[PDB]
RNA sequence: AGGGGAUCGAAGACGAUCAGAUACCGUCGUAGUCUUAACCAUAAACUAUGCCGAUUAGGGAUCGGACGGCGUUUAUUUUUGACCCGUUCGGCACCUUACGAUAAAUCAAAAUGUUUGGGCUCCUGGGGGAGUAUGGUCGCAAGGCUGAAACUUAAAGAAAUUG
């Protein structure tokens, strides 16, 4: 982002990919958000609060993308021993 | 002429002003179907016509000919966009072509030369596009120097909002249709280039399509 | 005829407008 | 332009190959590019074979076999209408045809 | 044969984050790379690194992160003096708020920033951004 | 455990469930993508899918589908016999859409169509015999699940299932425990050790 | 001597949405086709009545793809709810030994996961 | 220059076809086609794609060597040989795919190039005149290598589309 005095002289600020860190360009259709819901203790799935990813197109056209959720559930503590490294 | 009748979902968000403005549908990449939307937002886009030219085809009788039509908008400060469309009568190209042009609207980036003092004039890096034998480079330039570009690609430039640039190009650049659909997709790559000063993480919040519940 | 109808339009905003004499 | 990517001859790895002569028009043409065919037929044909059955000596008699292999340059081919000309699609497609095992 | 391990390295690294991956391996280690490979860390372009050591040369494995362009090198190592020095600034760098060019001198190899704060030249050996 | 607790582990009845469609067998080909989720692979003979990543894997996607406000935006697609009755019936306990036999090309691109929707996301049996769906679902964002085999392309596929994906009893049975989690994870069944009173057998297929 | 979509159309709508009302024979669908609709042409009606009839020819005798009726549809979801009393994949009552059969490395499996309590046997398999 | 000379068959001589047919078709037929001792050095001599080195995606075949394994077959029989399963090194190739490249046909290289530098050698600059004239050099000769100018022209050419 650019700055003259401190203030934003940006017109938007786009986002970055979770899986490889590529900004997500305008228009670039086939990237996708996911939204993992968060559950109590006793199993019910409280409403409003979630958590976010996003993957770019071209990762996903490749198709690692279900392993990089792996890699990054099991780092958010979602999933066990789902992904290692041999 | 009357009052439009939404058929999409993004459509009627609109319809109801649930949406602020353009940049969330940019910053979640929404594509975009109905030329409704661009102009709620945007009035005062001026859209101006290259050219027609014919086109032939080979039949018992003759040669059937048809004319295709190249416009484009764009509004100086931020915003272009081009269409491209061919019909068997002129009039009809360019009403139809202005409806592509106003759905191919894209933002650009705009950076510094050198020192910053307010409102950026130049390309924030050098950025260069090519389509079909035709190269189109576009280099940032210092502050006071005017557009140094061919008549056609300036137009663009001019209608982009962009202020001081260098410019070369490369190969048969004869074809003015296809000279066009590369320095669009130069300045289309403008937003591309990660810069150092973009290295913050951001936080990722639900598209207004997910969290806005439609009407029936 | 492709130049004639751009003239003879009179709705758009052409690159160059020639100014009669 | 390549109409075909072998060159129409199936030959890689080596620099040359005997030739051969045409069986119609005694052409030469190399072994590799030549078509060929190879046939089993019967000496007699099918309504002749009660009567060679019934007029041999042998009581239960099985007459013989014939086997020829034939080999024709691409000129006498597709005027022999051996093979024909495909589509551009089509012509990558090296799989034998599938014989008819009903015959309606 | 083997002319630039230098090339061989920055190649190998500039193919696996423009394929978009995390690690890469060098074959042939030495000196001058591990120089520059403190350079980039010290920008932040990379991670961690580790030299596995075989008796014969060896290895390289670097970490990426993203964040990072291009990576190139100048195969004939040109003499630059240090006033044309902005030559090759406005050559091969996109824009002059960012990017690096690595230049070889008597006080060690060293970028062309705070080679200029320090007043010195040499010979360019090759450039990232 | 620190978005999860210890009662999602599976139980043993489950685990005989799944033991008992045969659910657990592949084919001779083996994706290199779908390693992960290998056991070993049978002296002269098939694969093996490990079905403890199974259990987690079918939570995830069950979590994937609670997040969406409304349930008639999941649309859910099958083309293949033998999962037609199962989709069908799991648009109807839960609330989803179902797509069953010919997928009509355009649905979700042309805006004129009898058959146009706008999901926000893609529940898909089969991604060879739905290779259509996901296509089209690559122009206009929806992240899809799907449920796969040891051999099967991975191309714009976010979430995969490890499955027979071609068993009688193992399309229906997956079916079925991905409706239950979603009901579980909602208030419907309200507790997580009583028993369900729908029979597993009604998802399945019957040849007249 | 081939029929057009104008009298495939009419013939298809008046069958899904009567179908009681009219039989197999002819001439009550001559009557039936122009009493409750409006068509300009007598030889049309005829050709209605005629192919209209030769529908349920061929309903009377297993149902055909493409024809839906109001009787038709509504046997399809009473239907589909047939299940038994005992599963398939349940083995208990299916099978008389109640232990199943499975093969090593999936015994090694269960080994793995801790389910060793199920009762099952296991056979080698191996060809080569 | 010697030997050999079955079969085909430049040149040649006849028979047909044709308005003509010194050709296509048919019967003969010399040099040649083979070999020994010496010259000649050109071919669409083609993968029309120079040589060395690094990296980049999935698959299954297959030739040579090595390593592991459950079995079958078989012999003065075991270890070896044959068949089967899996891994690896080195080759002649093939199928799908495009993140990539090109004007396109198409390409795992024709990729890592406007974000342009791993090392080395050779060749081309609109079409004709022209691989011609002349000089030099090699060869018994046929010919090979090197190789212009005057003059003339606004188009030749490549890939693909509809007829
Ligand atoms: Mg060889
Ligand atoms: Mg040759
Ligand atoms: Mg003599
Ligand atoms: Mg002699
Ligand atoms: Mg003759
Ligand atoms: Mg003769
Ligand atoms: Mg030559
Ligand atoms: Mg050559
Ligand atoms: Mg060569
Ligand atoms: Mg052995
Ligand atoms: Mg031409
Ligand atoms: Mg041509
Ligand atoms: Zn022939």
């Amino acid at each position: 982002m650019e700055n003259d005095r401190g203030e934003i002289v940006d017109l938007y600020v786009p986002r970055k990919c979770s899986a490889t860190g590529r900004i997500i360009k305008a228009k670039d259709h086939g990237s996708c958000q996911i939204t993992i819901a968060k559950v109590d203790e006793n199993g019910r799935a409280i409403q409003g609060e979630n958590i976010i990813y996003a993957f770019s197109g071209f990762v996903r056209a490749m198709g690692e993308s279900d392993d990089a959720l792996n890699r990054l559930a099991q780092r958010d503590g979602l999933l066990k021993n789902v992904w290692s490294a041999q | 002429e009357k009052e439009w009748q939404p058929v999409t979902k993004l459509g009627r968000l609109v319809k109801a002003g649930k949406i602020k403005s353009m940049e969330e549908i940019y910053l979640h990449s929404l594509p975009i179907k109905e030329y409704q939307i661009v102009d709620y937002f945007l009035p005062k886009l001026k859209d101006e016509v290259m050219k027609i030219k014919p086109v032939q085809k080979q039949t018992r009788a003759g040669q059937r000919t048809r004319f295709k039509a190249i416009v484009l908008i764009g509004d100086s400060d931020g915003h272009v966009g081009l269409g491209i469309k061919t019909s068997k009568e002129v009039a009809t190209a360019i009403r139809a072509a202005i409806i592509i042009a106003k759905l191919s609207v894209i933002p650009v980036r705009r950076g510094y030369w050198g020192a910053n003092l307010g409102r950026p004039h130049s390309l924030p890096v050098k950025q260069s596009g090519k389509c079909g034998s035709v190269t189109v480079r576009l280099i940032p330039a210092p502050r006071g120097t005017s557009l140094v570009a061919s008549p056609a690609v300036k137009r663009l430039l001019q209608l982009a909002g962009i202020e001081d640039a260098y410019t070369s190009s490369s190969g048969s650049t004869k074809t003015l249709e296809n000279t066009l659909k590369a320095t669009f997709a130069a300045v289309a790559n403008t937003y591309g280039f990660l810069t150092p000063n973009l290295w913050k993480e951001t936080k990722l919040i639900r598209s207004p399509l997910e969290e806005y519940a439609d009407t029936l | 005829e492709g130049e004639a109808e751009l003239k003879d339009e009179q709705a758009a905003e052409e690159i160059a407008q020639t100014e009669k004499k | 332009v390549k109409k075909r990517k072998n060159n129409g001859r199936n030959k890689k790895g080596r620099g040359h190959v005997k030739p051969i002569r045409c069986s119609n028009c005694a052409r030469c043409t190399p072994k590799d590019k030549a078509i060929k065919r190879f046939t089993i037929r019967n000496m007699v044909e099918s309504a002749a074979i009660r009567d060679i059955s019934d007029a041999s000596v042998f009581a239960e008699y099985t007459v013989p076999k014939m086997y020829l292999k034939l080999q024709y340059c691409v000129s006498c081919a597709i005027h022999g209408k051996i093979v024909r000309v495909r589509s551009r699609e089509g012509r990558r497609n090296r799989a034998p045809p599938p014989r008819v095992r009903y015959n309606k | 044969v083997r002319t630039s391990v230098l090339h061989d390295a920055l190649n190998s690294i500039n193919n696996a984050e423009k394929m978009g991956k995390r690690q890469v391996m060098i074959r042939p280690s030495s000196k001058v790379i591990v120089k520059f490979l403190q350079v980039m860390q010290r920008h932040g372009y990379i991670g961690e690194f580790e030299e596995v050591d075989n008796h014969r040369s060896g290895k390289i494995v670097v970490q990426l992160n993203g964040r990072l362009n291009k990576c190139g090198v100048i195969s004939p190592r040109y003499n630059v003096r240090l006033a044309e020095l902005e030559k090759w600034v406005t050559k091969l760098l996109p824009a002059r708020q960012f990017g690096y060019v690595i230049l070889t001198t008597s006080a060690g190899i060293m970028d062309h920033e705070e080679a200029r704060r320090k007043h010195v030249a040499g010979k360019i050996i090759g450039f990232f951004y | 455990p620190a978005n999860l607790p210890s009662i999602f582990n599976p139980t043993s009845a489950d685990i005989e469930q799944l033991l008992a469609a045969q659910c657990h067998i592949g084919s001779k080909n083996l994706n290199v993508h779908m390693q992960p989720y290998v056991w070993k692979t049978r002296a002269d003979g098939v694969n093996i899918i490990n079905l403890g990543k199974t259990w987690e894997k079918l939570v995830l996607a069950a979590r994937i589908i609670v997040a969406i406000d409304n349930p008639s935006d999941v649309c859910v697609i099958s083309s293949r016999p033998f999962g037609q009755r199962a989709v069908l019936k799991f648009a109807a306990h839960t609330g989803a859409q179902a797509i069953a036999g010919r997928f009509t090309p355009g649905s979700f691109t042309n805006y004129i169509t009898r058959s146009f929707k706008e999901p926000r996301l893609i529940v898909v049996t089969d991604p060879r015999t739905d290779a259509q769906a996901i296509k089209e679902a690559s122009y206009v964002n929806i992240p899809v699940i799907a449920l796969c085999d040891t051999d099967s392309p991975l191309e714009y596929v976010d979430v995969a299932i490890p499955t027979n994906n071609k068993g009688r009893h193992s399309v229906g049975l997956i079916w079925w425990m991905l409706a239950r989690e979603v009901l579980r994870l909602r208030g419907t069944i309200y507790n997580r050790e009583t028993p369900w009173d729908v029979m597993p057998d009604l998802y399945f297929y019957r040849d007249p | 001597r081939v029929r057009t979509k104008t009298v495939k159309k009419s013939a298809k709508v008046i069958i899904e949405k009567y179908y009681p009302r009219l039989t197999l024979d002819f001439e009550t669908n001559k009557r039936v086709c122009d009493e409750i609709a409006v068509i300009s042409s007598k030889r049309l009606r005829n050709k209605i009545a005629g192919y209209t009839t030769h529908l349920m020819k061929r309903i009377q005798r297993g149902p055909v793809r493409g024809i839906s009726f109001k009787l038709q549809e509504e046997e399809r979801e009473r239907k589909d709810q047939y299940v038994p009393e005992v599963s398939a994949l349940d083995f208990h009552q299916n099978s008389e030994t109640g232990m199943l059969d499975i093969d090593q490395e999936t015994k090694d499996l269960l080994k793995h996961l801790g389910f060793d309590s199920i009762p099952v046997n296991v056979i080698p398999v191996t060809q080569s």
